[PDB]
RNA sequence: GAGAACAGAAAUCUCCAGUAGAACAAAAGGGUAAAAGCCCCCUUGAUUUUGAUUUUCAGUGUGAAUACAAACCAUGAAAGU
RNA sequence: AAGCUCGUAUCAGUUUUAUGAGGUAAAGCGAAUGAUUAGAGGUUCCGGGGUCGAAAUGACCUUGACCUAUUCUCAAACUUUAAAUAUGUAAGAAGUCCUUGUUACUUAAUUGAACGUGGACAUUUGAAUGAAGAGCUUUUAGUGGGCCAUUUUUGGUAAGC
RNA sequence: GGUUGCGGCCAUAUCUACCAGAAAGCACCGUUUCCCGUCCGAUCAACUGUAGUUAAGCUGGUAAGAGCCUGACCGAGUAGUGUAGUGGGUGACCAUACGCGAAACUCAGGUGCUGCAAUCU
């Protein structure tokens, strides 16, 4: 029949790394974490205890409680139609802090930087950020560049 | 040739990270001394370190933190001497006056010097540090011994003694104390009262004084030309007890020269690595005179 | 006894080989891979003839054994017993299957139809894509005309296209026939039962002097 | 050069291995008790062979570790009964060496009628000042290949102490 | 007789015509499940601070 | 791999090598090496009180589990478990 | 269907930026596991045979395994590496920064943790495009036999299976 | 800069064969009266730093070394793949349009960096 358990279709995504076995470092430990910090969810097969389901793998949350060992963690997960609230204990093996929060708060400080530094003349610094914008016009020259003309090559079977 | 190793079984060998490998770091218990409870977020999880080494003992407390553990206070057993201990820098007295050195030691720039004066008598009673009324809850710091199996008996429990005496908080059973009884669960404190003054060395030195000299004058030799004699033992350590208590101030060394002499004497017998175009012009030289048929 | 080829012809399903999950199987019906002389040098049979594979197919293990005899025939009986060395290139791994019936009247009485229709293993085959070598042999370039009709004849025992092409390449080995010559002119190439080891720059320099010492006695 | 990598003996072991378990062992061990002066300890069985009637755990065999001047006044007088004489094939390559005897009637325990007759497997383990390295808890180390004894050092070794000779090979 | 076991058809269509949008985030998200210790601790620290400020603002 | 009386391909003993190529009840897959393996010591934390949470899901029940809070202990020098 | 509270926002079957996760396609086997073709070179006090030997830990030829460096070909339940398309999080005012009040928790320590008091930063206020109004509640119908097409894919020789 | 105590990253730090190492330190090293564990003071418990030795450990250096790490217009825009057509072909399969884009191979480079404290001609 069939087999729906807790680990089940876990084989690859539990498994530890090539030539990373063992004992993990203890910068995993000594680790902070706070409520509200941005967390995301990567397993550690070596550490039972206190492993999430194979749905949080990769899964980004944010800390509501902490504990001794343990941290708990929000995650917002789509069930039919709709987002229900899923609250997780994990222990600090299996929870990193998450990096994408962090780019935003090195340029919380540029965009403050620039706002304070550009009003003691008014020059509408635009703070805001803008996409790659299509490319503005150049000359190209030819010394020592001079165009080499390319011909499509016959047939060859090379074996 | 019996020992060569294939490339498939080279490059699959995950290597023990660095002080597993040198036999140095049990990361298994350590991984205990230094995890924090999370919900004490920033407390550093201090730590009484003392590894024993030959013609030394090393005293120091040690917190962790991601960049590398932090060391805040030291002692040493070879700057005992300034206490008046040129002899015997390596018996379970000697590493019971450097638990109590480092004990005042820590204390002094903790500020906690005029509270938690400790055992000032030495009685050997197992006696804990006591929480003062109203007071700044003393200071915690726990063992680490490293890869050192725990006997009764065990020196290492010379400096945990050592630092309760100083009023260092250190949790302790007193089951590992040289004169527990096995057959009794409990220590008679007389017998570990000699030891903290060297109850062991005490009488091995009268009774071969005499009757062995052969023997005596081998070693023992600097006991002997300084003039030491077994009743004179336990006066000398009282003397260092004292002096801990008086002057831990733990003044440094002139190290009779700077740092930078230090390595331009060092950096004339090290050996360097061989330039990359010095490689190669080695290659074509061993080609021409070894495969050249001379 | 046997199903038509045409019932296998096509990669329709994932490849199945022998393995702890099938322990039964039919043996090969071609075993024999090599053929000629095969104990020949690496230089003597400088000329390098394929047989390779335009479509995206199986080919039975047991046709390549019929293709693999046809082809040794005529060139053993036409160019001479050693003047060549046949490889058949592609092994059969893959395992056909099944579904057994009745074929009497009264049949549908006792199969059950469809209903746990798993076949068991009956056949073997290879997996041939796109230019994929079949046959290589290599003889001696005055044996030119004969290894192709040796081909040309073997090529009628299997399904599907097959084109017959020269290789640049000096013999079995993956370098082409001026950079193998004047990888032979130097120390370069050592000799070996069929195949030859190559000097490389890269390892311990006292071993490489052990081995192809005139590449250094100049 | 040679200041500290002189050849001493790390250990001396004695192996008796009886295919049963009974009243033998009781006595057998006597032997090694007055030959030693040091207790022996038994050696279980791994595991059964039903050819050789052994049971798992069953305590087939004894030995005793022999360490110092001892092991080095056991052997000369042991190999008193091997009349100075030995193959180099009892030599290994990592530098061990031993003999057997039957008839321990020889040497020490003459008869000693309770116990019976019994045989003897000697070997004789070699090393230099360090090996403890490979021992000692910390910083485990692997001695040196200078220092590492070869099987060509212990011959020589065996030759210059007790005067003796080595077989044919 | 036999009919059709399982599938998803339909199913993801049917969930974008009152679709799944992420609820709401309310600020001062509920205390259900925090440490029992420091949720003690909470109510006697926020007492404090409420009658200081109290007092301050009579 | 090299050696030792009976003793050989399988007894017991010694050394060297040895990233798991063993074992950890069973099914298999992950995991594990100063251990999670093998041996020795002590004990019942396989205890008591009700809550929260994950899985399956209807965010029902049942089973399993996670991290806690309030007691009583075991071990260990202790950190801790 | 009935509405309810608000009036352009806590929005989006989309892209960008930054950051994660994954073990598929491919690829690989002179890398682990397993399978697998061919010869070459070596060693047996320790494989089987024929020759010279009463035998030797004596020698010679062959066959079997064993080791070394190679060689041909592979895997749904093999893998070092590893896409594409998909998938989670963030891109602010509920933010950032500064000072200090509370506590029965925590720390050697007014050390921290959480919650607040006071002050500063407002329309380029913090990517794109769009927004047809947004958020919310009650109740109730029918349905709960499905089928086809490109792409992926399993069983089957196949099938309007 | 060496060394030691404690670590961080966990091979650019490993493995094989050699060479060298001044000072101090580590080290090997001596003993069983003392507490303690063993068949065995071998590991270790305990003691001395004196009778000694750099032989090993450790550190550094060497090797067209093995492994490992880094980069590349090196393979290669190749394999693969999202999207499109009343494209081609009996089929198997393939080309083309708009995009994304490996691995093996080849070549070149490298072979620990670093925190706190003490300590050193």
């Amino acid at each position: 029949g069939k087999s729906h358990g807790y680990r089940s279709r876990t084989r690859y995504m539990f498994q530890r790394d090539f030539r990373k076995h063992g004992a993990v470092h203890l910068s995993t430990y000594l680790k902070v974490y706070k409520v509200g910090d941005i967390v995301d969810i990567k397993a550690n097969g070596s550490i039972q205890k206190g492993m999430p389901h194979k749905f949080y793998q990769g899964k980004t949350g944010v800390v509501y409680n902490v504990t001794k060992s343990s941290v708990g963690v929000i995650i917002n997960k789509m069930v039919g139609n709709r987002y229900l609230e899923k609250r997780l204990n994990l222990r600090v093996e299996h929870i990193k802090h998450s990096k994408c929060r962090q780019e935003f708060l090195e340029r919380v400080k540029a965009n403050a930087a620039k706002r304070a530094e550009a009003k003691a003349q008014g020059v509408a610094v635009q703070l805001k950020r803008q996409p790659a914008q299509p490319r503005e016009s150049r000359i190209v020259s030819t010394e020592g560049n001079v165009p080499q003309t390319l011909a499509p090559v016959p047939y060859e079977t090379f074996i | 040739q019996k020992d060569a190793k294939s490339s498939a079984y080279s490059s699959r060998f995950q290597t023990p990270f660095r002080r597993r490998r040198e036999g140095k770091t049990d990361y298994y218990q350590r991984k205990r001394l230094v995890t924090q409870h999370k919900a004490k977020y920033n407390t550093p999880k201090y730590r009484l370190v003392v590894r024993f080494t030959n013609k030394d003992i090393i005293c120091q407390i040690i917190s962790s933190t991601i960049t590398g553990d932090v060391v805040l206070a030291a002692a040493y057993s070879h700057e005992l001497p300034r206490y008046g201990i040129t002899h015997g820098l390596t018996n379970w007295a000697a590493a019971y006056a450097t638990g109590l050195l480092i004990a005042r030691r820590t204390l002094q720039k903790l500020g906690l010097d005029e509270t938690y004066k400790g055992v000032e008598e030495v009685e050997g009673e197992y006696e804990l540090t006591e929480a003062v009324e109203d007071g700044p809850r003393p200071f915690k710091v726990f063992l680490d011994i490293g890869l050192q199996r725990t006997t009764t008996g065990a020196r290492v429990f010379g400096a945990l003694k050592g630092a309760s005496d100083g009023g260092l908080y250190v949790p302790h059973s007193e089951n590992r104390f040289p004169g527990w009884d096995f057959e009794t669960e409990e220590i008679d404190p007389e017998l570990l009262r000699s030891y903290i003054f060297g109850g062991h060395v005490s009488q091995y030195m009268e009774e071969l004084a005499d009757d062995d000299e052969e023997r005596f004058s081998e070693l023992f030799k600097g006991y002997l030309a300084d003039d030491i004699d077994a009743d004179s033992l336990e006066d000398i350590y009282t003397s260092a007890h004292e002096a801990i208590r008086a002057d831990p101030a733990f003044k440094p060394t002139e190290k009779k020269f700077t740092k930078e002499q230090y390595a331009a004497e060092s950096k004339k017998y090290r050996q360097t690595k061989l330039s990359k175009e010095e490689r190669a012009a080695r290659v074509a030289a061993k080609i021409a005179a070894l495969a050249g048929q001379q | 006894a046997r199903r038509p080829a045409r019932c296998y012809r096509y990669q329709k399903n994932k490849p199945y080989p022998k393995s702890r999950y099938n322990r039964a199987v039919p043996d090969s019906k071609i075993r024999i891979y090599d053929l000629g002389k095969k104990k020949a040098t690496v230089d003597e049979f400088p000329l390098c003839v394929h047989l390779v594979s335009n479509e995206l197919e199986q080919l039975s293990s047991e046709a390549l054994e019929a293709a693999r005899i046809c082809a040794n025939k005529y060139m053993t009986t036409v160019s001479g017993r050693d003047a060549f060395h046949l490889r058949v290139r592609v092994h059969p791994f893959h395992v056909l299957r099944i579904n057994k019936m009745l074929s009497c009247a009264g049949a549908d009485r006792l199969q059950q139809g469809m209903r746990g229709a798993w076949g068991k293993p009956h056949g073997l085959a290879a997996r041939v894509d796109i230019g994929q070598i079949i046959f290589s042999v290599r003889t001696k370039d005055s044996n030119k005309d004969v290894v192709v009709e040796g081909l040309r004849r073997a090529r009628y025992k299997f399904p599907g296209q097959q084109k017959i092409i020269l290789s640049k390449k000096w013999g079995f080995t993956n370098l082409d026939r001026p950079e193998y010559l004047k990888k032979r002119e130097a120390g370069e190439v050592k000799d070996d039962g069929a195949f030859v080891k190559f000097l490389s720059k890269k390892g311990s320099l006292e071993n490489n002097i052990r081995e192809f010492p005139e590449y250094f006695a100049a | 050069q040679n200041p500290m990598r002189d050849l001493k003996i790390e250990k001396l072991v004695l192996n008796i291995s009886v295919g049963e378990s009974g009243d033998r062992l009781t006595r057998a061990s006597k032997v090694l008790e007055q030959l030693s002066g040091q207790t022996p300890v038994q050696s279980k069985a791994r595991y059964t062979v039903r050819t050789f009637g052994i049971r798992r755990n069953e305590k087939i065999a004894v030995h005793v570790t022999v360490r110092g001047p001892k092991a080095e006044e056991i052997l000369e007088r042991g190999l008193k009964v091997k009349e100075y004489q030995l193959r180099d094939r009892n030599f290994s390559a990592t530098g061990n060496f031993g003999f057997g005897i039957d008839e321990h009637i020889d040497l020490g325990i003459k008869y000693d009628p309770s116990i019976g007759i019994f045989g003897m497997d000697f070997y004789v383990v070699m090393n230099r000042p360090g090996a403890r390295v490979t021992r000692r808890k910390r910083c485990k180390g692997t001695v040196g290949n200078s220092h590492k004894t070869t099987k060509e050092d212990t011959v020589s070794w065996f030759k210059q102490k007790y005067d003796a000779d080595v077989l044919d090979k | 007789a036999k009919s059709k076991n399982h599938t998803a058809h339909n199913q993801t269509r049917k969930a974008h015509r009152n679709g799944i949008k992420k609820p709401k985030t309310y600020k001062y998200p509920s205390l259900k499940g925090v440490d029992p210790k420091f949720r003690r601790n909470h109510k006697h620290a926020l007492h404090g601070t409420a009658k200081a400020l109290a007092a301050a603002k009579k």
